[PDB]
């Protein structure tokens, strides 16, 4: 579905502190890192001021099989890495 | 046309190209339904245990009607099972009524000069050849019954 | 009776054998009167493969053929009143739209079109079906229509701007016949998997898949009151109710080898074309065989000829138009002056050695 | 010039038409040295057709033959359609009939290039795939064997991968490919996983020491 | 022969790219899909092994060798579970086959487990399949000697299948085993179901026939002639 | 008796037996005027965005001429205001877009009873 | 004579009896014009 | 005559291995639960271990009988007849095939 | 070998999963574009 999609999967510590963040989407951005297959290219910055943009590097399908967000790909839950969650589990 | 250039060279051609019909391939295409339509009303005959093999050999019966529709020869298979003959003679004559309207109807443009293909015009004449002995066999069998 | 469910005393009280076969006696079959053969119309160069009726006045109906040209044929006087040609081959089915003055027709030649009979011409073009299609339906107040064909899909088409809208994915093999209804499942559709389906288009997914039929369901039908769909496989018939899915009734079809077309009435007759030219009117609410009519073909030609291809009812219901094998349409009346006496037609015997009911 | 038919030519003849039919008779003929197509086709139609028959008539077929003889002046392409029989076996009866009222090497040679055509029925497309998957069988072992004498003498060098001839092309060795689990069920297959597992890498276990 | 396990990891590719390649040119045809799904489990690698099946199940899951081979697969490395998942699939998927129900039963039956397949016949006996399947289901209880059991469903099977060759086999039970009050309650049931059901016309005149001198000649042999009699009188007169 | 849910319970013999042979005058009725409306509107209104969204991803400028934010995040704990760069006319646009073909998995999470009837079978040699 | 029995009309159509021109379904034109 | 049908053939089938896995217990006797997590909701089966080993024994000791019964029937079958004239054993089995047409 | 019948025709489930390309055929060009209403 094209015009039915889900909201974007991003953790609390990448948005940052601040309350009202402006967000950029892009319908057809950059391609997943690890699908391989294009999806909605959202990227932002913590403040106004700040100096670098946060993309958004997989689509929400491969974010939402492993559970992570799509900036940083850190579980959405206990904020661990993968390769740390599958041992611990 | 330079928007479509453009475009194939960022992101290449479609994989999806279906073809339209054409002149060049009308023949090809007639037979691709011919031979599906003689395969669903056999299958749909059959009370079952029938597959992909019982399926393929069928389909070669079909074939060799027509060549002996061309030939004029009587298609009689010792053994065929009477629905199914005539399954085939429905589509053998299905075909020759497709077969022989298009002989005449190219007949009338190579007399009226519009544009008929070089090979056509070979075509065409090996068809009416056909058509001129088939029913010349047949004033033959008239006289002799 | 009684006696059956204090001895044999059951769980369901529906689901014996002999407690269902003694509603079905119980149960007596609406009359129906039989039907004749009234005008035969030789005009076509080839097999007639569809027939459209006029949705609006019934003045004229159309029939597409295997010589790849639709020929329109006035109802009452049964002349012919003007020929179109523009396919390259053979026109599998033709679709006359009530809200519009406009006329769809599919072929082998995976084209579908639209015509403007205000005009006699082509207009609004199709494009994108891998094979050939093999039918249309006009979707009733939405103006979409629905084509499908040997792709194993549906595609749904926006009339106005020509575009494959939706593309409706479940099917396994070429999908004989498709419907369009104005309610969830919009979209019903049969194919050679032996299955029917009932389509959520909104979803683009499959309500209810019907998995009864043992061979290619080459025909459905939509009855015109009473919303429900009957589908024709190369035995049985079984009339579908929609919206829940549910096999509604079983019918006396045995022995009729390969239904090729199935019409429904307004008066509950269900017709049910075969390939052996046996063609036979069924009590639509019971599923009663009451006539079992056969053609004369021609003067001459094959035996593989008398087959029934493709039927419509008119608007008034009370003619049939069958388009055969053998190039010919023939139209049957209904006759009058008929009545339950002395025309009663089959006799209501159902069976316990057939596991239809 | 026109030859006389041996039988050498005849019983290459006979393989023939049942390798090809009877509707190929260039093809039949090229075969045979010193035959045409229109004496082949002609050959088999009148002599060696196992549909004809070369029988004595009896005494009803002699009658009938004079019978018609006298229906038809003489007309014996007619005459022999009527009888069933070759029209030269009518002609030549129906004159002993009125005369009633009286008052090597080189064959072998040819025979053997026939006996080699009718045996090779694959084609050139096919011959020449045979010929190559018989090349790469052949690479594929010299590569095995070469490794493994390397292997004699210490040096490890791995097995090259064939390169991917188009962008995604796929290595089967290194993914299970459109894996489709089997549907959960039900029975839960908890310790049996285990085994099979157990049992696998035991196997892979015994191919590093004894080989296969 | 294959040497070490990189010799048989660059073999292990050369034939999946064979077969994956004749499978991708025909998704049909059957029987190559089952000659790479059997080289899978020569390889040992169970895991790629189901998948191939499964993958060929998605082609043509109608096809009845494709699901006796794949839960044969599942049975001879000893995936019991594996397999009770399998079966349950085929026949929900395939109810009509006879085959995938007689397969369930002999596995079950070969591990002994008597209440699994008697849970599995009371299901398919209440699917109306026909009568292969209760005859068999009677065979089952013979074996088990549930003598009550058995009993239970010829009062099932003759009102899934009302003809006299359902009702004088469970005569013919009963007369093996001599029980003379069990007997002729069978008969007593047997022929008041014929006279309570007469206007449904199901029973033929020669079909209730044999019930009437099978009735007769069995209490011939119970020496109450008077009721060998008088039977013939009500039988001519309730059928006349 | 002790599975006997847990055996082919997607099959009942309901499913088999038809509706009708109970009572030839059992009512089904057409959808009622409100319902097709209700219907109606949802299916058109679901099209237009779908042929919208055809026309404006298309290339052709002639498009246009025929045919959100503020979502919550983090269980409503950042309010994000969801924005559109200005695209270059002369970049192309979706950069992510090409023609590649995926293959697509099965999602087959219950079976379908394929519901046929039992068995006229008896066959000699004729076919 | 003729097959079907005197009661089944039986015709053949080889030329169409409208003009090709001819519009199938007449054009709805409510106002009347003058121009 | 004729043939059988599938489902009289799963019959006997089923028949014959009955017969199997009696004698199979007559010869044994010659010599000498249900567990449902409700968290997983699966349930599990505790069963004999040697009987699913004879259960795994018994359909590979059928695959190969199968088998070598019918690598006997090929070796046969080819060395059977060389009358009529043939190039291959394709050619061989299919002009075989022709004989049990007629 | 080489010159084969169809076993099956090639479906839509396989295009219908694939990246669309938006290239710009003649005959997709806008035309027609007001529906006719019947009386
Ligand atoms: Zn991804
Ligand atoms: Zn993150």
């Amino acid at each position: 579905d094209e015009i039915n999609e889900p909201p974007p999967n991003i953790c609390e510590q990448c948005l940052g502190d601040e309350a009202n963040i402006r967000m950029t989407k892009i319908p057809q951005g950059s391609e997943c890192k690890i699908c391989t297959l294009p999806f909605t290219l959202y990227h932002f910055k913590t403040s106004k001021r700040s100096n670098n943009i946060i993309k958004t590097l997989i689509c929400v399908r491969c974010a939402t099989q492993r559970n992570i967000c799509q900036c940083c790909m850190l579980d959405s839950r206990w904020h661990i890495p993968i390769q740390l969650r599958d041992h611990l589990i | 046309y330079i928007g479509n250039l453009i475009t194939r060279q960022f992101e290449g051609r479609s994989n999806e190209i279906v073809k339209t019909t054409t002149k060049q391939r009308l023949d090809a295409y007639y037979d691709l339904e011919l031979r599906n339509s003689v395969m669903d009303d056999i299958l749909e005959m059959m009370p079952e245990s029938i597959r992909q093999k019982k399926a393929r050999t069928i389909l070669q019966h079909l074939s060799e009607a027509w060549r002996c529709w061309k030939a004029n020869i009587p298609w009689d298979v010792p053994g065929m099972p009477a629905p199914i003959k005539k399954i085939i003679e429905r589509y053998i004559k299905s075909k020759a009524d497709a077969w022989v309207s298009a002989a005449h109807y190219n007949r009338e443009r190579i007399k009226r000069g519009a544009h008929v293909e070089k090979t056509m015009v070979k075509k065409n004449l090996g068809r009416l050849t056909r058509l001129w002995i088939k029913n010349e066999q047949e004033r033959q069998r008239q006289i002799q019954k | 009776s009684a006696f059956v469910n204090k001895i044999f005393q059951p769980e369901v009280a529906e689901e014996l054998i002999v407690n269902r076969y003694e509603k079905l006696l119980s149960q007596r079959p609406e009359w129906h009167a039989p039907w004749k053969l009234s005008r035969v119309i030789n005009g076509h160069l080839g097999w007639v493969r569809c027939v459209a009726i006029d949705p609006v006045d019934n003045e004229w109906f159309i029939t597409g053929s295997n010589d790849t040209t639709m020929k329109v044929w006035d109802l009452a006087t049964g002349k012919l009143k003007t020929t179109l040609a523009g396919h390259v081959m053979t026109v599998r089915d033709v679709a006359v739209s009530d809200r519009h003055p406009y006329l769809f027709s599919v072929s082998e030649d995976k084209t579908v079109k639209c015509w403007d009979l205000e005009k006699n011409q082509i207009i609004r073009d199709y494009y994108g079906h891998l094979s050939g299609v093999r039918t249309v339906s006009i979707h009733p107040t939405l103006d979409l229509i629905a084509t499908a064909g040997r792709d194993s899909v549906i595609k749904l088409w926006d009339m106005r701007t020509r575009i494959p809208v939706i593309t409706l994915v479940g099917h396994k093999g070429p999908i004989n016949q498709v419907q369009c209804t104005p309610v969830d499942p919009q979209v019903v559709s049969s194919s050679t998997d032996a299955t029917v389906r009932l389509w959520d288009v909104v979803a683009g997914k499959t309500m209810k898949v019907l998995t009864h039929h043992k061979r290619s369901v080459r025909a459905t039908a939509l009855h015109p009151k009473e919303f429900s769909v009957a589908s024709a496989c190369t035995d049985d018939i079984r009339s579908w109710g929609l919206a829940e899915g549910s096999l509604l009734t079983n019918f006396e079809s045995e022995k009729t080898g390969i239904i090729n077309t199935l019409s429904i009435n307004q008066d509950d007759v269900l017709f049910a074309g075969g390939d052996n030219g046996v063609l036979s009117f069924y009590d639509y609410k019971s599923g009663h065989k009451y006539q079992s009519l056969a053609t004369r073909e021609m003067v001459g030609s094959l035996e593989g000829e008398r087959s029934v291809l493709c039927s419509t009812f008119d608007k008034t219901g009370l003619r049939l138009i069958t388009g055969e094998a053998d190039k010919s349409i023939k139209i049957w009346k209904q006759d009058e002056t008929a009545t339950k006496e002395s025309e009663p037609g089959l006799a209501w015997n159902p069976n316990l050695s057939a596991k239809r009911f | 010039k026109g030859g006389v038919w041996t039988n050498v030519e005849d019983q290459i003849l006979k393989a023939a038409v049942q390798k090809y039919g009877t509707h190929q008779w260039s093809k039949v003929a090229s075969l045979l040295q010193k035959k045409t197509a229109r004496q082949s086709e002609l050959r088999w139609n009148e002599y060696l057709n196992p549909k004809l028959n070369f029988t004595e008539f009896s005494k009803e077929e002699d009658a009938q033959l004079l019978d018609l003889a006298r229906e038809l002046p003489n007309q014996w392409r007619t005459i022999a359609d009527m009888m069933a029989r070759p029209a030269q076996v009518c002609v030549e009866r129906y004159n002993r009939l009125l005369e009633s009222e009286d008052s090597e090497d080189e064959e072998k040679e040819m025979l053997a290039e026939a006996r080699a055509r009718l045996l090779n029925t694959q084609g050139k497309k096919a011959t020449r795939k045979i010929r190559e998957r018989m090349l790469e069988e052949s690479k594929r072992i010299a590569e095995l064997q070469k490794r493994r004498e390397l292997k004699q003498a210490g040096i490890n060098v791995a097995i090259k991968k064939p390169k991917k001839k188009y962008g995604t092309d796929i290595d089967y060795n290194e993914d299970i490919v459109y894996e489709q689990a089997p549907m959960p069920g039900i029975y839960d297959t908890s310790t049996e996983d285990r085994q099979i597992k157990k049992k696998f890498e035991q196997f892979e276990r015994k191919v590093n020491r004894k080989g296969l | 022969d294959i040497l070490d396990l990189e010799e048989l990891r660059e073999y292990q590719r050369r034939k999946r790219t064979e077969y994956e390649g004749y499978l991708k040119r025909n998704r049909l045809d059957m029987g190559q899909w089952i000659r790479y799904a059997q080289f899978e489990i020569e390889q040992h690698d169970m895991r790629r092994a189901r998948s191939i099946f499964e993958r060929a199940l998605l082609v043509d899951s109608s096809f009845i060798p494709l699901w006796i081979r794949y839960i044969d697969a599942e049975l001879k490395v000893k995936c019991i579970n594996h397999a009770r998942n399998l079966m349950n699939r085929a026949i929900s998927t395939l109810p009509r086959v006879d085959k995938l129900w007689y397969k369930y039963l002999i596995v079950e039956e070969s591990l002994n487990n008597v209440e699994i397949v008697r849970s599995l016949y009371t299901k398919w006996c209440s699917l109306e399949p026909g009568v292969n399947a209760w005859n068999s289901f009677v065979d089952f209880e013979i074996r088990q000697k549930n003598w009550n059991g058995v009993r239970e469903i010829y009062s099932k099977y003759v009102m899934a299948h009302p003809q006299m060759q359902t009702w004088l086999k469970w005569v013919r039970f009963e007369n093996r085993h001599g029980n003379t009050e069990f007997t002729r309650s069978v008969y007593s049931l047997a022929i008041d179901t014929v006279a309570n059901l007469q206007n449904l016309q199901i029973w033929s005149d020669m079909e209730v026939a044999k019930l009437v001198n099978s009735f007769a000649h069995w209490e011939a042999a119970q020496q109450e002639y008077e009721r060998s009699s008088a039977l013939y009188q009500i039988a001519i007169e309730k059928w006349p | 008796a002790i599975l006997t849910d847990q055996i082919a319970k997607n099959v009942k013999l309901d499913d088999f037996i038809p509706k009708r042979q109970s009572n030839f005058e059992l009512s089904v009725p057409l959808p009622t005027k409100a319902e097709i409306q209700e219907c109606t509107a949802r299916t058109k209104s679901y099209i237009q965005r779908l042929v919208n969204a055809k026309l404006a991803n298309s290339n052709n400028r002639a498009s246009s001429r025929y045919v959100a934010p503020a979502n919550l995040l983090l269980n409503n704990s950042h309010h994000i205001e969801v924005v559109s760069k200005q695209m270059d006319p002369l970049l192309p646009r979706f950069v992510g877009k090409k023609a590649r073909k995926v293959v697509a998995p099965t999602e087959n999470d219950e079976v379908v009873p394929v519901l046929h009837m039992d068995g006229g079978e008896a066959d000699p040699n004729e076919w | 004579e003729h097959p079907y029995g005197k009661e089944v009309e039986v015709l053949m159509e080889t030329k169409n009896t409208q003009s090709p021109q001819t519009p199938l379904v007449e054009p709805v034109t409510e106002r009347t014009k003058l121009q | 005559r004729g043939g059988i049908s599938y489902d009289q053939l799963a019959k006997l089938s089923y028949e014959k291995t009955l017969r199997n896995l009696a004698t199979q217990t007559q010869n044994s006797s010659k010599q000498d639960k249900v567990q449902k997590d409700t968290k997983t909701g699966k349930i599990t089966i505790a069963d004999d271990d040697k009987l699913v080993n004879k259960l795994a024994v018994s359909l590979q000791s059928e695959s190969k009988k199968r088998y070598e019964a019918r690598k006997r029937q090929m070796q046969n079958a080819k060395t059977l007849y060389g009358v009529e004239s043939f190039i291959n054993d394709k050619n061989k089995q299919f002009n075989e095939k022709l004989s049990r047409e007629s | 070998t080489s010159h084969r019948p169809q076993l099956e025709a090639r479906s839509g489930a396989k295009a219908a999963a694939y990246t669309p390309t938006g290239i710009e055929h003649a005959r997709l060009l806008p035309g027609h574009t007001t529906l006719k209403y019947r009386k």
